[PDB]
């Protein structure tokens, strides 16, 4: 009954660890797509002026 | 850190650079020379003044501008005047021959021949910098240099720094001080390539300028130096917050937040008070709530249009001298209750405020009095479209008889890009219709 | 359970942040440079909580002080206890964050959390028992607001089993620096409601109203203000900093404080308001009185939860225990039926330039008046897009401001169940 508990912390830890990984994964896609429209706003003004 | 690099273009660029580069020396203590006695962190250093001028080794203290004209006749007068040893000579930049008013030369046949080498000295400034804020552009709308030579200079600097802001200072054509008839061409052209290129752009209405210096300086006909001494103190105000240090004091960029709710709707309306003679000024000291009161009179603003009859989006006061928080507090809560001051529903009504310490300088030789406390509101106001409406009708009116439009197209233009500027302006003036019109 | 790790982050978080290590430092005898020269053995039985002992008897704040622009942290390093701060504990970078959520959270806040977390680690790392953390912060800016919410991520992430407590300055248009505010703290209390397990709502509105219309100063500054949030935050940590039975650690408040996990919003009062002789009857009503709250709610307009009132001074407990019984008693209708005893009574013998003060800490329904509040002035502007292009400039989409402004009605809705049930 006491690894039972345990088992049932470990998990709800894990669950949380997940949803705080989907957060970092989020973060790393919003600045990746910073970088992109700020190139593509770049890369496009270059060919119009060209 | 946090510089700020000022380009000034064709003859209205770089004569109001003149102007406000000798009004900065005065606001430091710079002499002509560049020497500034009570800087004691000789050849270096992080002061607010840093911001817009570099030290050397020697002493100096050097703007970080660069001056580009396409003909030399303006700039050789910087080279051999007051303030030539301000100056290296790489930041003063000349061409043989002018746009002669037209974009198509400014932009393409001319500007082509020296945008890299501009390009090259402004390379230089950025490379000094620790960490560049962005760039100053100073030019006509109507010029040729001015409106076309501008549009490649900006576009060429979204490329070589992306999203560093760029913020604009732009003549707008007055009948009385004009000297094409080309100019709304020149107008609609540059306001349409430069668009998307511009964070932020104060238009100065030369005929706004011109009835100021007639009904308040009492001036009977203002040459180009009478409206570049009062551009310069209305300049110096929106400057001064990244210049000067102080704890009530509020940086530029933090206003803009306040005046772009969207990236198109990016033009403050500018209200400098007091401008006073030294006659009229002498034992009548103007308070806090006079010169804030002034703000709301349209006869002050830097464009002519009517506030009260379009709607608020922002209104920013910037202050400097002899002004306390609580003597603000009170004109603005006296203001309120007495004025036309209507904001879009989507908007809060706050009033923001900055206060700088030092007061306003005059230049000796000057018309304006010396005063202990001025204000620059800055106002995004849908009132602001008066003025594309005016420009937009000229240009309608010669464009329908294509009207001098054989002079771009001899210089590789097509109808194209008239029809699409032209176009671009339609849809601007129908987003400052939206912008004011309620929330469903 | 022992240490706590202080951040604060931000012109408002390190600005009331230093007034917070002043006003302690006062009260445990620690003095500018670190030495202890008080009168008392109290000042010391706790001061490891806040406090690492150094070389030649110096205590230390475990204080972290964060921005993303030098400015205020050089301001702190000039101010009276600016030489107490342990000089490696200073993080910060050159950008700024331009009152953006987006930048602090996402773009400049990313470059420099790695670095903060390095500082956080050597804190926890020499600690006995860490309890958890406190971040002080605003929720209107863009770095204690947008690097403050994703360095309590990080912290999260790295101290799952620790506690997470802030002291959040909620933005008001009378006290206001940009229009952009009422995202800023909607983005922000999205994270705080998952993120930390207790957070005090400094509301800038209710104390702008009390610096007006109570203390009688015609032009409140930040400093006016500051002088409210100190005293505040001196009395919700005295449990904490000073031998006591009552909350006397952040796992145990949280116990008390907290019945359902997202209602962990609290509003905060102080007795006497100060810019000479208070009586208990009059500490208990005052600290109770809606012009004595730091959130500007009408605790009339909801139910306590639950309440921790903390009494400092040499005072009778016999008339604490008897004035603190008349308050339930005589408006028994204001505390939940279904919480029994729901109000802990706290007295510290210690008292902070006064004689006796009492400090209050609700968990009331009333909260939600906060949230809509914010709630209006986001949707006003949200319902135009207006001023979003600030934010999608730095790579966010629409639908993330579509979700905190749900989750934050939601918290509205959570808190109106309880007020009604
Ligand atoms: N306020 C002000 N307006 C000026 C000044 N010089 C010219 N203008 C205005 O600017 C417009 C003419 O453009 P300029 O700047 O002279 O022309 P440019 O940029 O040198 O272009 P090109 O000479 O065609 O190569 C007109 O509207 C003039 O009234 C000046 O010193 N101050
Ligand atoms: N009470 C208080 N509020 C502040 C202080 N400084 C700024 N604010 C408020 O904090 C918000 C602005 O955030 P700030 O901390 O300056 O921005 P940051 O540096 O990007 O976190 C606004 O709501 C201001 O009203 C302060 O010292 N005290
Ligand atoms: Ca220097
Ligand atoms: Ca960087
Ligand atoms: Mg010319
Ligand atoms: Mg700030």
């Amino acid at each position: 009954k006491l690894e039972a508990a345990e088992e049932r912390r470990k998990y709800q830890e894990a669950e949380l660890l997940k949803h705080l990984a989907e957060k970092r994964e989020h973060e790393r896609e919003v600045i990746q797509k910073a970088i992109e429209e700020n190139n593509n706003f770049i890369k496009m003004a270059k060919e119009k002026l060209a | 850190m946090r510089e700020c690099i000022s380009i000034h273009v064709g003859q209205a660029g770089v004569q109001i650079g003149n102007a406000c580069w000798e009004l900065y020396c005065l606001e430091h203590g710079i002499q002509p020379d560049g020497q500034m006695p009570s800087d004691k962190t000789i050849g270096g250093g992080d002061d607010s003044f840093n911001t817009f001028f570099s030290e050397t080794g020697a002493g100096k203290h050097v703007p970080r501008a660069v001056f580009v004209d396409l003909e030399p006749t303006v700039i050789d007068e910087v080279r051999t005047g007051t303030y030539r040893q301000l100056f290296h000579p790489e930041q003063l930049i000349t061409g043989k021959e002018d746009a002669a008013n037209n974009y198509a030369r400014g932009h393409y046949t001319i500007g082509k021949e020296i945008i890299d080498l501009v390009l090259d000295r402004i390379r230089k400034l950025a490379d000094q910098c620790t960490g560049l804020q962005g760039f100053l552009v100073f030019h006509s709308f109507g010029g040729g240099t001015g409106s076309g030579f501008t549009s490649l200079l900006m576009e060429r600097l979204s490329v070589d720094y992306g999203k560093k802001s760029k913020l604009e200072f732009s003549i707008y054509p007055a009948p009385q001080v004009s000297t094409a008839v080309v100019e709304p061409y020149n107008s609609i052209l540059t306001t349409h390539t430069t668009l998307e290129h511009s964070d932020c752009a104060f238009m100065v209405d030369n005929e706004a300028i011109y009835d100021i210096c007639r009904r308040n300086l009492d001036i009977e006909r203002p040459t180009y130096t009478n409206l570049n001494r009062l551009i310069s103190q209305i300049v110096s105000s929106i400057t001064a917050s990244l210049r000067f240090d102080g704890a009530l004091n509020v940086d530029l960029t933090e206003f803009q937040t306040n005046l772009v709710p969207y990236p198109r709707i990016h033009f403050p309306l500018a209200t400098y008070a007091p401008v006073i003679s030294a006659e009229k000024a002498y034992h009548e000291q103007l308070s806090v709530a006079e010169i804030t009161n002034a703000c709301f009179e349209p006869a002050n603003q830097m464009v002519k249009c009517d506030p009260r009859h379009g709607k608020y989006m922002a209104c920013c006061l910037l202050y400097r001298g002899d002004v306390v928080p609580k003597d603000v507090n009170a004109a603005i809560a006296t203001i309120k209750t007495k004025r036309s001051i209507q904001f879009v529903d989507w908007c809060p009504t706050g009033f923001k405020v900055g206060i700088n310490y030092q007061p306003p300088t005059v230049v000796p030789g000057g018309d304006l009095a010396k005063v202990q406390r001025a204000v620059c509101m800055l106002s995004n106001t849908t009132a602001i479209a008066e003025a594309w409406a005016r420009l937009d009708h000229k240009f309608d009116l010669m464009y329908a008889k294509r009207a001098f439009v054989h002079w771009y197209v001899g210089e590789g233009m097509e109808e194209g890009e008239f029809s699409e500027a032209r176009e671009d302006m339609a849809a601007l003036e129908k987003d400052y219709e939206e912008v004011g019109v309620d929330s469903v | 359970m022992r240490e706590i790790v202080h951040i604060q982050a931000g012109q408002c978080g390190n600005q009331i942040g230093a007034k917070f290590w002043e006003v302690i430092s006062d009260e445990h005898g620690i003095d500018p440079t670190g030495s202890y020269h008080g009168d008392s053995d109290l000042q010391l039985e706790r001061i490891n909580v806040y406090y690492n002992e150094a070389a030649g008897n110096k205590y230390v704040p475990r204080a972290i002080l964060v921005d993303l622009e030098p400015g205020t942290m050089d301001s702190v390093r000039s101010g009276p206890f600016g030489q107490i701060f342990r000089p490696d504990n200073f993080v910060f970078g050159q950008s700024g964050a331009g009152n953006n959520w987006a930048k602090g959270h996402y773009t400049e806040g990313a470059e420099l959390v790695d670095s903060v977390l390095d500082v956080v680690r050597k804190e926890s790392e020499s600690c006995d028992c860490l309890q958890g953390f406190q971040l002080t912060h605003s929720l209107g800016g863009g770095t204690g607001s947008g690097m403050g919410t994703l360095l309590i991520s990080k912290i999260r992430e790295e101290y799952p089993d620790r506690i997470m407590n802030t002291f959040s300055v909620v933005p008001s248009p009378k006290v206001s620096d940009t229009v952009v505010e009422p995202y800023n703290a909607t983005l922000s209390v999205h994270q705080l409601v998952e993120n930390t397990d207790e957070t005090y709502c400094i509301d800038n509105e209710a104390l702008y109203d009390i610096c007006f219309r109570t203390l009688k100063l015609t032009t409140p500054t930040y400093g006016d203000l500051n002088h409210l949030v100190s005293a505040t935050m001196s009395g919700v940590t005295t449990c904490l900093r000073f031998p006591g039975q009552l909350n006397a650690d952040l796992r145990k408040l949280a116990v008390n404080m907290v019945p359902f996990p997202r209602l962990h919003f609290f509003m905060p009062g102080f007795a006497p308001l100060t810019s000479r002789a208070l009586t208990v009857p009059e500490l208990t009503q005052q600290m109770f009185d809606a012009k004595n709250m730091m959130a500007a709610c009408d605790p009339r307009h909801g139910r306590y939860l639950t309440v921790a009132a903390v009494f400092r001074g040499r005072m009778s407990m016999k008339e604490v225990d008897e004035q603190m019984l008349n308050v339930q008693n005589k408006n028994s209708s204001y505390f939940v039926e279904w919480i029994p005893n729901n109000v802990k009574t706290a007295v510290c013998d210690i008292p902070p330039g006064l004689k006796m003060s009492a400090t209050f800490i609700g968990n009331s329904t009333a909260i939600q008046e906060l949230f809509k509040r914010i709630s209006e002035q986001f949707t006003a502007m949200f319902r135009r897009k207006a001023f979003l292009h600030w934010y999608t400039g730095e790579g966010m989409d629409e639908m993330e401001f579509t979700e905190a402004e749900s989750n934050m009605n939601d918290l509205v809705s959570e808190y109106q169940q309880y007020q009604d049930a």
